[PDB]
């Protein structure tokens, strides 16, 4: 498997993050810095040519 | 006897979050199809507010 646990869900508004709550109320939040892609980035090269 | 609350949240988020496009389609298709076919009934509608 490779990105089938994102395809069960509409793939036009993707993001990544992660949080937990206390017994308080108080949350903490995680959200990942999207790192670059050279596949990506080769792509649109190609349709600038 | 055990604890259910992480499993029973859990269930509850993804039925709130299907990508179920029906909603979509009673609001802007369904009523065109209704008014469509309407005219051409043998038995014409007959409605109360």
């Amino acid at each position: 498997m490779l990105l089938e646990p994102l395809l069960s869900g509409d793939p036009r508004m993707t993001q990544l993050a992660i949080q937990y709550q206390q017994y308080n109320g108080r949350t903490f939040n995680i959200i990942p810095e999207m790192p670059g892609s050279v596949i990506a980035d080769c792509v649109q090269l190609t349709a600038e040519v | 006897t055990q604890s259910l609350v992480s499993s029973m949240r859990g269930t509850l988020d993804k039925l709130k979050l299907i990508k179920s496009m029906t909603p979509m389609y009673l609001q802007q298709l369904a009523p065109v199809e209704l008014a469509v076919i309407a005219p051409m009934l043998p038995f014409p509608p007959f409605q109360v507010p």
